[PDB]
């Protein structure tokens, strides 16, 4: 068997807009070394590659848009490692990096339960101006593979027998799963 | 809260040459997580669906390989270079979720005995 595993020292990042830097620790959990690769996607992150020993942990420093609403770039940080079938795997860790500016007057959770959902698909609709990181999901007692909510905006989901009952939890900002939500359709 | 995640490959049995399909090639159990379209699986090849694995001797045969699992029984599959080959988007099980990496065939037929290769990226997007 082979092991692999990287770890982010926190499952999402919130930044505040125009903000010099936020630090997030990286961890090899391995025992052996590896390269770590880290990017942005749709900001720099400092090293961009550098190398990171068995057991070891470093630090990243992420450096700066809309100033009504959040804005949402991922985070990846990936382990590079050192019929006869020999495969070899890396790691691509991505958390959610979300751009939130200080005019927003809130959080998330306090706008959890403003979602409002129609069948047309069944389609969330989020009035709030945060992105509605939805944790758990589901729609006449039937689970729905989820997905975000982004901002002042709305979403569509395919339906999973005239049940109508839909029951959400979003993600906190600690990445903690928040309260437990329920309405009729 | 920390986002880990961990991967673990256990081999399967040994191949012996056409190769069989549906071949168990070995097993992944992907961890730590907080969808399976939320995992993507990729290599060099980039075939869509598929992993593909080439010979070290320069005379690139290739067979690919699928990457499937099951549910709380359909089958499902993670994104294999951006694609899915069975199921609907499900979300994965609490925990771990086990994948089987196994084997579909050679477009080219015609395998030598030998050493084959794959590098696989695993992207988890939280």
């Amino acid at each position: 068997s082979k092991e692999y595993g990287v770890t982010i020292g926190e499952s999402r990042i919130i930044y505040p807009l125009d903000a010099a830097g936020v630090m997030v620790s990286v961890k090899n959990t391995q025992d052996y070394p590896v390269l770590i690769q880290s990017r942005i996607y749709d900001f720099v992150v400092t090293p961009p590659l550098f190398r990171l020993d068995a057991k070891q942990q470093n630090s990243l420093r992420i450096a700066q848009f809309p100033r009504d609403k959040e804005s949402l770039k991922w985070l990846c940080v990936k382990g590079i490692p050192p019929v006869g079938v020999f495969v070899q795997f890396a790691i691509n860790n991505c958390i959610k990096l979300l751009v939130r500016p200080n005019e927003l007057k809130g959080t998330p959770i306090q706008f959890a339960e403003n979602l409002s959902w129609k069948v047309d698909k069944l389609i969330a609709e989020n009035p709030s101006p945060f992105y509605m990181n939805i944790g758990e999901l589901t729609f006449g007692g039937k689970s729905i593979p989820s997905h975000y909510i982004p901002p002042k905006s709305t979403w569509a989901f395919d339906l999973p027998a005239g049940a109508r009952n839909v029951s959400w939890r979003i993600i906190n900002d600690q990445g903690g799963l928040d309260r437990l939500y329920s309405k009729n359709v | 809260e920390p986002a880990r995640i961990t991967l673990t490959y256990k081999e399967g049995a040994p191949i012996t040459i056409n190769i069989d399909t549906e071949l168990l090639v070995g097993t992944l159990t992907l961890g730590g997580y907080k969808t399976s379209t939320s995992v993507n699986f990729t290599d060099a090849a980039g075939d869509p669906m598929y992993l593909t694995f080439t010979s070290q001797d320069g005379n690139n045969h290739q067979f690919t390989t699928k990457v499937i699992g099951k549910d709380s029984d359909f089958d499902i599959s993670p994104k294999v270079n951006g694609e899915n080959l069975v199921g609907d988007d499900v979300v994965l099980a609490t925990g771990s979720q086990d994948f089987f990496v196994r084997s579909i065939g050679s477009k080219g037929g015609k395998l030598a005995a030998g050493k084959y290769t794959d590098a696989v990226t695993v992207t988890v997007s939280n």
